């Protein structure tokens, strides 16, 4: 996240990371044994980690819950980009508290101009790289269709949002994927994709959530 | 004389340097190329593509058709070689080359074993150009010009999955890269 | 109890103490032991061995079963833990354990990620002897006692290539080694 | 070499050095392009210096010629001892003087009982670490199989022989990897592993070059 801040201590508490001996994407916790991440932070073997303090170090309050099944959206394509979403059981359900709570999914689509709120341990320089060890925090508000498309032209698809600022100097980066976009309450977005970090006309790009709870309570419902 | 090929700082990139190539899109676009060898063969290794973002893989070195020239160049044949850090597994050369055509999945893969320099037909399969690729970074084309009177493939360079990897093949949608000085 | 591990000094090894692990035969038989990377595989973390015989390697230090007792001794179950310098990549450990069988290769990999102390059958996989190999110095066994009803691998420790690496693996000729205070 | 004596200038014409800090190594010129080294002193990169005696003092008689190629035997792992030989060509031909010159392959190998000169800038010391200024050299005679073997169970395969004494006092050790051994004028070793330095009932282990004359013609005859 750059231009963004630290969040406060339990202001996100369905952010997880999404471990393999170390972080490498975001998630949501969507229910105790669910979580909602992107279909690109696949990868078997998948430690799940909530409530953390420093994710550079292994610490109490902090619980850690291998992932059992990892399902990959199946229409998902590495070249359009498209479908990047990906639900992820728990082995063990979770316990909820302060710390570790869900997020609830939509019942509509939220429309430009609504602020939501954007998370993660991703970089947070706009040249070079910075991973912090707290969760950073980012306020910022859902693009029209024509911004996101002109912005990344050819590349937008109905499954797609854009969200931040043409001027750049706040954005998600390198580490945000898998990541929340809450708006409302609402989970409306997963960090996705984007070119450069916080750059001008490069806003974030994040998987549409709303267009997927259809087919997320049905996987949930038979897995 | 064509524009230069520049870095994410905006400094012309230099033949000879070490530079990663990191996929412009980043989150589901992945991160860096790197050397990397396919299930059934060891040898030569294969260019793949990082799935992370975080994971910028193994810095490459650029060298002109013209030793004389230090600016790498839009639109300019070129050798591409990785220049990894760990033990070398292989005899074979870390210098890409495009493959012969792969029956089992229709695509012409970039591979490794390639030549640096001696421009001709003998080493026509080892040329690469960087082109300007929309406003988002560079693509790779393979368009040798080194032999005027040699037929040859004429096609931009996408990534595209196999063996459960990504790898980099001719093919109509290029995929964007940005390079990075290496460290 | 059973008679000391010596250092290279002819003094009995201490756990808490720093010491490197290197090949007791240099030249074409290596240097020290190190924490290393798969190239496909970030972490755990594995142990490699450097090439050269001038590379000590990361010193480990050793934890005994019984900690009243702080002195190393041949033949008795301990924990391995690499004390890196540099930073740490990984949130596993660096304590060695047995994988599980590589079926890519048909080795039982020495690698990190074990668990100091709570010798019992969940903690079976972070146990090793260190044993004298011939009068060339040490070899590490893996033999665990301290689940006398588990069924569990009991071999020796030798050295084999993966990944263009030196790492170690059970296996029957084991590779010997001296340990230097670091 | 520890127990050795200074060899003096111009008396291992053949002897030459390769790469530097962790790497450095022995050779020995077999013709005026190419070296022979033990295998497990491979590197890319290898730099070779010929003509050198004092190797810390600008001298005037050396040169500094790098690899073009290095062909480890290739039977050769580095998890195993076994096959230590590697080939390096120069990138151009050593000019050859009194302080440079090639020496000879064997045509028959040498029998135990011979003396032989085993040369290097390895340690000096049995107990502890001093690395000479000059090439140190060192007469000690090839032991029999059964000494060898009886030092070193399960470890001496028919392509090393042993060398020295087993009341230790004179050997090779660390740095000296790769060098010459010399036996009537024939190379029929190259320092290949050990175990301590000049220790009792552990002899230096050397590969036995003659084994190796025909790799070592055709490698050279189609390089």
């Amino acid at each position: 996240i750059v231009g963004g801040y630290t969040c406060g201590a339990n202001t996100v508490p369905y952010q997880v990371s999404l471990n393999s001996g170390y972080h490498f994407c975001g998630g949501s916790l969507i229910n105790s044994q669910w979580v909602v991440s992107a279909a690109h932070c696949y990868k078997s073997g998948i430690q799940v980690r909530l409530g953390e303090d420093n994710i550079n170090v292994v610490e109490g309050n902090e619980q850690f819950i291998s992932a059992s099944k990892s399902i990959v959206h199946p229409s998902y394509n590495s070249n359009t980009l498209n479908n990047d979403i990906m639900l992820i059981k728990l082995k063990s359900a979770a316990s909820l508290n302060s710390r570790v709570a869900s997020i609830s999914l939509p019942t509509s689509c939220a429309s430009a101009g609504t602020q939501c709120l954007i998370s993660g341990w991703g970089n947070t320089k706009s040249s070079g790289t910075s991973y912090p060890d707290v969760l950073k925090c980012l306020k910022a508000p859902i693009l029209s269709d024509s911004s996101c498309k002109s912005a990344y032209p050819g590349q937008i698809t109905s499954n797609m949002f854009c969200a931040g600022y043409l001027e750049g100097g706040k954005d998600s980066c390198q580490g945000d994927s898998g990541g929340p976009v809450v708006c409302s309450g609402k989970l409306q977005g997963i960090v996705s994709w984007g070119s450069g970090c916080a750059q001008k006309n490069k806003p974030g790009v994040y998987t549409k959530v709303c267009n997927y709870v259809s087919w997320i309570k049905q996987t949930i419902a038979s897995n | 004389k064509n524009e230069p090929v520049l870095d994410t700082d905006g400094d012309e990139l230099r033949a000879g340097e070490q530079y990663y190539v990191v996929s412009a899109i980043w989150g589901a676009g992945g991160g860096g190329l790197a050397l990397g060898r396919l299930t059934d063969q060891k040898c030569p290794e294969i260019v793949v593509q990082r799935r992370s973002d975080l994971d910028y893989g193994t810095p490459v070195v650029f060298y002109n058709l013209d030793t004389k020239d230090d600016i790498v160049r839009r639109s300019t044949d070129l050798n591409i070689q990785f220049v990894p850090i760990r033990d070398r597994l292989c005899l074979t050369s870390t210098v890409w080359k495009i493959d012969d055509y792969d029956t089992s999945t229709g695509k012409w893969w970039v591979t490794t074993d390639g030549v640096i320099g001696n421009p001709s037909p003998q080493t026509l399969q080892s040329w690469f150009k960087i082109e300007k690729s929309g406003n988002l970074g560079y693509k790779f084309n393979f368009c040798p010009s080194v032999c005027e009177s040699c037929v040859t493939l004429c096609n931009d360079i996408g990534r595209y999955g196999h063996d459960g990897q990504i790898r980099l093949a001719l093919g109509e949608n290029a995929w964007p890269f940005v390079f990075k000085k290496a460290s």
